[PDB]
């Protein structure tokens, strides 16, 4: 079964640094592209970034692409994503998807996710 | 004679921007499916080259950042983003009589 | 992997077409997966196939298979539903040892899929112009 | 069109590689134009190779068809020039009528340019893995 | 010479068509060169062929051959694109001999080209009345 | 038509040349007219022959066929008259079936006249350099 | 290559007579069709005249027409103009261009030029 | 590369002559490709040809030919035609093997083409001076 | 003439190597004068040969031959000795009859001499291309 087991969180102040993981087991981890989808604490969904098969064409969003990165290990089976400067509106839980065969993704599986604030 | 005239005697853009440029007929010059307007570039120490022929084709020394359209009146000549070498002069000419009247030209 | 839909985006001599693929199985007799379009009539869908073959006592060399059809519909004079009138087709065959690497594997596969965006590729294909 | 230098940009698995290819001139014997790796000995390069066929008595329709191979070098030991390993194979062939179109024609060659980065023929051909 | 653009004018019985023909490659297979139309579809367009053939150890005489295809097209009750009914083909042998000079061989192609514009072969051609 | 007097003007290579031909008579044997130079002995002369011919039980359309030949003259030391060394020829053939109409091959004719007068094959005829 | 190489020009008073010339090396000079195109010092190009294959058909401009002959040698590879009466307007550079395939050219080969005044 | 116009300037004894050489297409069966000279009477003009072995996957040994001949003419009293007295032949042939690297045979070209150049060997052709 | 030491200046693929020749001496029985490069192993020395036919009073044809041949050492493992892994030859044939002047025998010489640095031939023989 298609598995996406997080890690990372915690409580950080502002301007601080981060990085977060995702297991990913069940599948072939290096065929499919990969991203990460927010949820904050007024309950409104928001996605941060994509990146591809091989790890060459990457999307950010807007409030993401100045500070953040995501990278991925096809070795190791691990999504990661480097966090920088935190500016105290990204408090959410960090849910690790799995992309969908396709152009742009749609989110077909998905993961419990990391507090942090 | 076919006078063609620029509509733009001289134009300016940066290193980004697409530039645009129009050569208006006196009469029509789409003969029977095909219109004679062709397009040239002269750098200024240098005879001109041939960039368009027949408002549409290539010319296999381009490198196909240029490309033209239009039919019987106006025939324009589109450069998606101009790069260093692209600043010159654009004349016209028209192929569909015998006293083969050119164009004003243009400068960048 | 596993059959799902394959949505192809960016398609097209000028590339703003899209075309989604909807699976439909696999052959067991073969080994042959199946993609085909959203059509109702069997005979007027855009189909994808694909297999790869383990070597046997024969052939003793890993096989890939792709192959792709695409017909086109045109009613005539007297005749009310439409019919079949072209098709054309696709055939790409990948073939490896036992001792091949993945990244031999994987170069092969995106060296043909730079080939088919090329100046070179893209004229004897759209034009059908011999490399001279 | 022209035989001229081919840069293969974005090659590879992580997708930084290069390949850079010269052209090796046509065949009067089949009409085959031929490309290779730009900087290797003879027999041990990187080889392209596409022919585009008309009609005739025989067939009735348009045949372009590329084909590359790329070897694998090992030095022995005890050695000075490399041999060759193994092969790697890809055969693209497409079929065309007398009365296709362009935009039917340039649907083919993006469709299959799009679908080897999909995640069903990722799997099937870098990895061996068929489609469940 | 080196395929560019044959443009033609005064072309028709009236005499105000005009036809331009853009370069197709040469086939190394049998060296001829091709002009053909701007059309999308092959099987429309008006295409002109020519070749020059060294003297062999059979043949002993240069000869120059060309050959002109003008195919019509329309389309038919229950059909949705244009097909091809009709073909009016032309073909052009000259045979010349070692020793000719170059103002022999353009006394034939200029004779030639006089005659096609003169009253008795403007009138079997395009009425089909034999010389009577 | 009628088989008259034919003046072919602006002829040559510089295009100053004429060359003027009388009627020889049509051949019941095969429907061939015949033309000949105005002055000069038989078999020494420049000839150009024209034949029409109907659809059949063999062949379903018409065929319009020009064949032209003209010798060379080399009065040898110790002769009175001429011998020939080497002919020049150009056989035309046209092929128009029974429903074209009169503005089609029209068009055959005239792009033939057209096209002998185009930098591809004044350098083919008379220089006999092929097209590359 | 096609090269154009052309000779003449000078420092001619009114009324008098010149002869140009083009040195036409990389093809077969005795195909093509030939033209003199000029270029005023005000920067704007025209037509001068065309001569065919043989030297038979001739296309002269209006302002030309009553004063300037235009020949062809194709055994020596060369393309002259005759000129008289100078009528002070021909201050031009006298380009030597190659006549494309066709019915009326469209100037695909170019060369430096003459200054005449 | 592709066969185009070849000017050889400076050529000759004294060093101020040219040499201007037309393509004349590829010989189908051996590949032989042809150049010749725009001189009149094509039985007496400068030929030069150059073949080169197909770049196979399993060829051992890669092979370049050249050859050069030049007739001279003869206008014979009695004859209207010129005629071949004599001939100046010239045949270079390379060889490499498919471990040879392009520095290896840059570097025969250019010794080959140095020694034409040095005094031994324009006196052991143009004065027939056997070396001692 | 007679032997000396030859220096060949500005050879090589970019043009700036030299290549010093010593002579060694004519073999008796053919006549055939060899030159060498001062390198040591004589295994392995660059080796030029010239070879020309002597004047005869009853002698119909004259002959000039020149030879060259590169090897490549290779220091195998396990032997104290360089061996040669191939060569890199060159044979140059000339061809002459008794009535051949000064000029058409230089004429051929700087033929075969500029056409070695021509761009068809250092992309002949550098890069392997067949011209088409």
């Amino acid at each position: 079964e298609v598995q996406l087991v997080e890690s990372g969180g915690g409580l950080v102040k502002s301007g601080g640094s981060l990085k977060l993981s995702c297991a990913a087991s069940g599948f072939t981890f290096s065929s499919y592209a990969m991203s990460w989808v927010r949820q904050t604490p007024e309950k409104r969904l928001e996605w941060v970034a994509t990146i591809s098969d091989g790890g060459r064409y990457i999307y950010y969003s807007d409030n993401v692409e100045g500070r953040f990165t995501i990278s991925r290990d096809n070795a190791k089976n691990n999504l990661y994503l480097q966090m920088s400067h935190l500016k105290s509106e990204d408090t959410a839980i960090y849910h690790c998807a799995r992309d969908s065969s396709g152009y742009f993704p749609y989110f077909s599986y998905w993961g419990q996710g990391t507090l942090v604030t | 004679n076919i006078v063609l005239t620029q509509s733009p005697a001289s134009l300016a853009v940066s290193l980004g921007q697409r530039a645009t440029i129009s050569c208006r007929a006196s009469e029509s010059v789409d003969h029977s499916g095909n219109n004679f307007i062709h397009w040239y570039q002269q750098k200024p120490g240098q005879p001109p080259k041939l960039l368009i022929y027949l408002a549409s084709h290539l010319e296999s020394g381009v490198p196909a950042r240029f490309s033209g359209s239009g039919s019987r009146t106006d025939f324009t000549l589109t450069i998606d983003p101009v790069e260093a070498d692209d600043f010159a002069t654009y004349y016209c000419q028209q192929n569909n009589e015998v006293p083969l009247t050119f164009g004003a030209g243009t400068k960048l | 992997a596993k059959l799902e839909t394959v949505t192809l985006g960016n398609i097209g001599k000028d590339g703003k077409q899209t075309l989604v693929l909807n699976p439909r199985g696999v052959n067991p007799t073969n080994g042959v997966a199946s993609l085909s379009q959203a059509g109702a009539v069997p005979a007027l869908e855009k189909r994808v196939t694909v297999s790869v073959s383990q070597p046997s006592r024969n052939r003793k060399n890993y096989k890939v298979q792709v192959k792709i059809q695409n017909p086109t519909a045109c009613t005539a004079n007297g005749s009310c539903d439409p019919s079949v009138t072209r098709q054309a087709y696709a055939d790409v065959t990948f073939s490896f040892t036992q001792y091949s690497t993945d990244e031999e594997r994987a170069f092969v596969r995106t060296e043909l899929a730079a080939l088919l965006a090329s100046p070179l590729l893209i004229d004897a294909i759209d034009q059908l112009n011999p490399a001279y």
